[PDB]
């Protein structure tokens, strides 16, 4: 009778919209958590809507939906890929089984009650490649999405990058820099002059915040503070003040990095995108732009 | 060693009453026939409705574009809801068509001699920050873009006095071009009397780290003419070592 039992369990593993190569490798309950949860998601979805290596591979992310009580709903495949863990390893769990406490309540913040949602959180990672969850290791992932009506969470977790190991190249309008955890500049590149117009030379004594519009000086604090808790952030399209008159906009994606025999912080390590040019051209914000 | 089996028993309820055409039953059938019902009703039923999973979190939309002449092989409809903008538009036209003048030059050296990702803005003369994250294959991108996001003046002074920064929006206040207050220290635009009235203010602003004051006095226009103003500000204080970076004003016109 377990005989009917245990066969039929596979074979509804089978054709979950999924690879037998993984369908295949499936204790009766994680089929049960996946059948679940796949049906979850396609209810849900059919909530929002009244061949896809594409989307998959296009992405430096993935997909999480994730109800109000916690639990994982649902996972895109290439999760695998950013995290280590798969799909098949985290659906129906509870995020917060996964993810660095401390970062739980703010998780809880950003679980209830604008539907709009951006946070970076702390997930476990097991990647050269692959370990087991043993030594598992903290991943800042920042997360972008909508929350939903139930309650429902439905976010893309973009990991953030570290400068020392890159995978995509870098342009002309992107420099970067080293700075002291004070956000001092320690160094920066000499894509700096063509950029801004600064010789890195002279923003050695210069703590970033000398730099930033008044206007972004708050939003940038909260980057500060998150970048030292978390370890890594994105921080909001933001302007710097350029050489002379104006400023320019700016991204930057900031690490900690730390030293690997000593394993203390060492510096922060800054892509920083320009998106733009000097906006304002004829207008002078501080008084090193006086000068000459 | 069993609630093993009462959340298989759970298991066996929750996905019992989903499956809709197994839900419109009076009593509720045994463990295989719950299950292979749902494996028929699976079958009977995670493709383009990631496309929209991807609108709904990301607020994002797919695109290929040739690498050589930068036309738009293809675009999702999902840029329709992003950009305010018809498939159409995006199928005879060219990405550098797409995005600002002064975006072109990245845009140039992110389809050159892997895997991509790079920042612009985009028209819907109005564009938008978008965040483009995609990969090159037979010779294409195939990426997805993704969007996120006078009565006065504001100034930021050192503990001193001297200003640091101040807002355009001051030559309209009290007539002077920034290029006039900056490196000069803001008791000197104030009336003598009113100085140690600033002074004295300064000295609580730093005394109490963070909280904000505010201070009404006479500031010397341009025009020489003093100025009622009240001004009010706060200590900005380093994240990390919360020592004290500078002084943040906004100083109104009263
Ligand atoms: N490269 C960029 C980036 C962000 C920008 C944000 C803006 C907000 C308001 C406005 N009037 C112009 C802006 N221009 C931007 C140009």
């Amino acid at each position: 009778r377990r005989s009917k039992e245990t066969e039929v369990f596979y074979e509804l593993a089978h054709e979950l919209p999924l690879p037998h190569s993984v369908s295949s490798h499936l204790d009766k309950a994680s089929i049960m958590r996946l059948a679940i949860s796949f049906l979850r998601t396609h209810k849900l979805l059919s909530s929002v809507c009244s061949m896809d290596n594409l989307y998959l591979k296009a992405l430096e992310g993935f997909i999480a939906v994730v109800t109000q009580d916690g639990d994982m709903i649902f996972l895109s495949e290439n999760i695998s890929k950013f995290m280590g863990l798969t799909q098949v390893e985290l659906t129906g769990h509870s995020i917060f089984d996964f993810t660095h406490p401390c970062d739980h309540e703010e998780i809880r913040e950003n679980l209830t009650l604008s539907t709009e949602r951006d946070f970076f959180m702390r997930m476990k990672c097991t990647v050269g490649r692959t370990v087991n969850l043993k030594s598992a290791t903290w991943k800042v992932l920042h997360c972008t999405g909508q929350v939903r009506v139930l309650s429902c969470l439905i976010i893309m977790c973009e990991p953030i990058q570290h400068p020392s190991h890159m995978d995509i190249p870098l342009d002309s309008k992107t420099f970067l820099s080293r700075h002291s955890m004070d956000m001092k500049f320690t160094y920066c590149d000499d894509r700096i002059l063509e950029l801004i117009g600064y010789h890195p030379e002279e923003l050695l004594g210069r703590s970033a915040y000398e730099f930033y519009h008044a206007l972004d000086s708050e939003n940038m604090t909260k980057s500060h503070q998150n970048l030292c808790t978390k370890g890594q952030v994105v921080s909001g399209q933001y302007r710097m003040l350029a050489k002379h008159g104006g400023y320019v906009w700016l991204e930057t994606q900031g690490t900690v990095i730390y030293n690997p025999r000593n394993l203390q912080p060492q510096c922060i390590m800054c892509v920083n995108y320009v998106l733009s040019e000097i906006e304002k051209n004829d207008v002078v914000f501080s008084m090193d732009q006086t000068e000459s | 060693e069993r609630r093993r089996r009462n959340k298989m028993t759970a298991y066996i309820t929750e996905l019992s009453d989903m499956v809709p055409t197994c839900s419109a039953l009076a009593r509720k059938p045994d463990k295989l026939t719950i299950l292979r019902m749902a494996v028929s009703h699976m079958k009977s039923l995670t493709d383009q409705e990631l496309k929209h999973l991807i609108l709904e979190a990301a607020d994002g939309f797919l695109f290929i574009v040739s690498c050589e002449t930068g036309r738009v092989v293809y675009v999702s409809d999902s840029v329709t809801p992003v950009l305010n903008q018809p498939q159409s538009e995006w199928f005879g036209s060219t990405l550098y068509d797409q995005v600002h003048p002064d975006d072109v030059d990245k845009l140039r050296e992110q389809l050159s001699t892997s895997r991509r990702s790079f920042i612009c803005r985009m028209r819907c003369p109005h564009f938008v920050v978008v965040h483009c994250t995609g990969y090159i294959k037979a010779f294409c991108l195939v990426a997805i873009g993704r969007l996120q996001v006078p009565t006065e003046f504001i100034s930021r002074h050192n503990i001193e006095g001297i200003f640091t920064f101040v807002d355009h929006r001051c030559v309209a206040t009290v007539g002077y071009q920034p290029q006039e207050l900056l490196g000069k220290n803001i008791v000197e635009f104030c009336h003598p009397e009113d100085q140690q009235l600033l002074r004295d203010s300064f000295q609580q602003v730093v005394k109490l780290k963070g909280q904000v004051l505010s201070v009404m006095f006479r500031f010397r226009s341009k025009t020489r003419e003093w100025l009622w103003m009240r001004t009010s500000s706060f200590t900005f204080q380093n994240p990390y070592s919360d020592e004290i970076e500078y002084i943040i004003c906004t100083n109104t016109n009263v």
